[PDB]
C-alpha cells in the first residue's frame, strides 16, 4: 500500500515551531512524497519560490537515507489558477513544450514523477473543452514518459493527479475511465467537502453522509467520492484516499447552536501559525482548552467548538476509521495533505511526532 | 483555498 504525503514549499515561512523545511521530513514515514507546488512560464514547468532549486535538492536528497522513497513534483494549486493550463493544453505544440520541459525539469532535479494539480479543468474559469484536453494532456505525458524510459533506459517517470471528490467538478472536467488508464495513481482529495464558503457549519472530511442529508448534499462525503471514482472506471489499486491533517473553521451565528449544519457568519478566526481564516492545522486544534469536542455519529469524524468558533477536523480515531474503510474497499493506499499541518515536531499535541500521518503508516502496515 | 485548494 502507498502512503502519499504532500510537502508544501511555503511552510518554510511559518513562525517558530511551525516552520517546515525538508530537514523536518521523516524519510521513512511515507512511501511517496509530493512537492507542492511548481508553476508554469511560457508553457514550461517552473519554480514558484526563490529557493526551490535548493529545496528540490534537499527534498530528493531524502532518498539517500531511504532509497525506496519516491518523489514527485506537483504543478498547480488554487492560486495558480486555470488560465495557464487552458492555454498550454490548447495546442499540440504547447503541450509538447510543456511535456518536454517537464521531463527535463524532473530529471534535472531528481524527481521520480509529476503530479497534476489543476484546479480544475472545466471549472474555475476553465472552459468545457478542457475536460477532453486534460485527457489529451495526460495521454501526451504518459506517451512521453513511456518513450523517455525506453530511449534512456531510466525508470519510467510516474504520473499522478490530485482530483476532486465533488460530483460537480468530476462531471465538468474528468473523463475518469480514460485518464485512469494513463495515471500511475490518483490522489483523491477526499476533503474540503465543506468550508466557510458555506453559510452553515459542515465537516471538512466526513466519511459518510448525515442521515438527514439528501440530494446533492448526500454526496459530499468520502464514501460517495470513492464510490464515484470507482464507478467511473478508476482501478481500486490506483485510487489513493486523501486524508486531511487540518480542519475547516466557521464563526457561529450564535454560541447557542453549535450543531453540524448550524448557521455560520463566515470563516473562523485565523490560526496563530497558519494565519488563514477558514482553516486550522491539526496542531492548532488538538490542544484547544476550554473547548468542547464532539463526534458526528453518522460521519465518524469530530468537531470542536469554543464560544463562537466551530471547527471540523480529523483526529487519530477518524484516520484509523478511514484506513479501515480504504482497506475494506481494497484501495491503493492513503494520501495526505499535508506534512507541515500534522504536529510534525510533536510540539503541540502530546502525541509524539507526526501523530496523524504516523497513524496512517501504522494502520496501513 | 486554505490547503490543497
Amino acid at each position: 500500500a502507498k502512503l502519499v504525503c504532500y510537502f508544501t514549499n511555503w511552510a518554510q515561512y511559518r513562525q517558530g515551531e511551525a516552520r517546515f523545511l525538508p530537514k523536518d521530513l521523516d524519510p521513512s514515514l511515507c512511501t511517496h512524497l509530493i512537492y507542492a507546488f511548481a508553476g508554469m512560464t511560457n508553457h514550461q514547468l517552473s519554480t514558484t519560490e526563490w529557493n526551490d532549486e535548493t529545496l528540490y535538492q534537499e527534498f530528493n536528497g531524502l532518498k539517500k537515507m531511504n532509497p525506496k522513497l519516491k518523489t514527485l513534483l506537483a504543478i498547480g494549486g488554487w492560486n495558480f489558477g486555470t488560465q495557464k493550463f487552458t492555454d498550454m493544453v490548447a495546442t499540440a505544440n504547447n503541450r509538447q513544450t510543456f511535456v518536454n520541459s517537464a521531463i527535463r525539469f524532473l530529471r534535472k532535479y531528481s524527481f521520480d514523477g509529476l503530479d497534476l494539480d489543476w484546479e480544475y479543468p472545466g471549472s474555475q474559469g476553465s472552459p468545457a473543452v478542457d475536460k477532453e484536453r486534460f485527457t489529451t494532456l495526460v495521454q501526451d505525458l504518459a506517451n512521453a514518459f513511456q518513450q523517455e524510459a525506453q530511449t534512456s533506459g531510466k525508470e519510467r517517470l510516474l504520473l499522478s493527479a490530485a482530483v476532486p471528490a465533488g460530483q460537480t467538478y468530476v462531471d465538468a472536467g474528468y473523463e475518469v475511465d480514460k485518464i485512469a488508464q494513463n495515471l500511475d495513481f490518483v490522489n483523491l482529495m477526499a476533503y474540503d467537502f465543506h468550508g466557510s464558503w458555506e453559510k452553515v457549519t459542515g465537516h471538512n472530511s466526513p466519511l459518510y453522509k448525515r442521515q438527514e442529508e439528501s440530494g446533492a448534499a448526500a454526496s459530499l462525503n468520502v464514501d460517495a467520492a470513492v464510490q464515484q471514482w470507482l464507478q467511473k472506471g478508476t482501478p481500486a489499486s490506483k485510487l489513493i484516499l486523501g486524508m486531511p491533517t487540518y480542519g475547516r473553521s466557521f464563526t457561529l451565528a450564535s454560541s447557542s447552536d453549535t450543531r453540524v449544519g448550524a448557521p455560520a457568519t463566515g470563516s473562523g478566526t485565523p490560526g496563530p501559525f497558519t494565519k488563514e481564516g477558514g482553516m486550522l492545522a491539526y496542531y492548532e486544534v488538538c490542544s484547544w482548552k476550554g473547548a468542547t469536542k464532539q463526534r458526528i455519529q453518522d460521519q465518524k469524524v469530530p468537531y470542536i467548538f469554543r464560544d463562537n468558533q466551530w471547527v471540523g477536523f480529523d483526529d487519530v480515531e477518524s484516520f484509523k476509521t478511514k484506513v479501515s474503510y480504504l482497506k475494506q474497499k481494497g484501495l491503493g493506499g492513503a494520501m495526505v495533505w499535508a506534512l507541515d499541518l500534522d504536529d510534525f515536531a510533536g510540539f503541540s499535541c502530546n502525541q509524539g511526532r507526526y501523530p496523524l500521518i504516523q497513524t496512517l503508516r501504522q494502520e496501513l502496515s | 483555498r486554505x490547503s490543497h485548494x
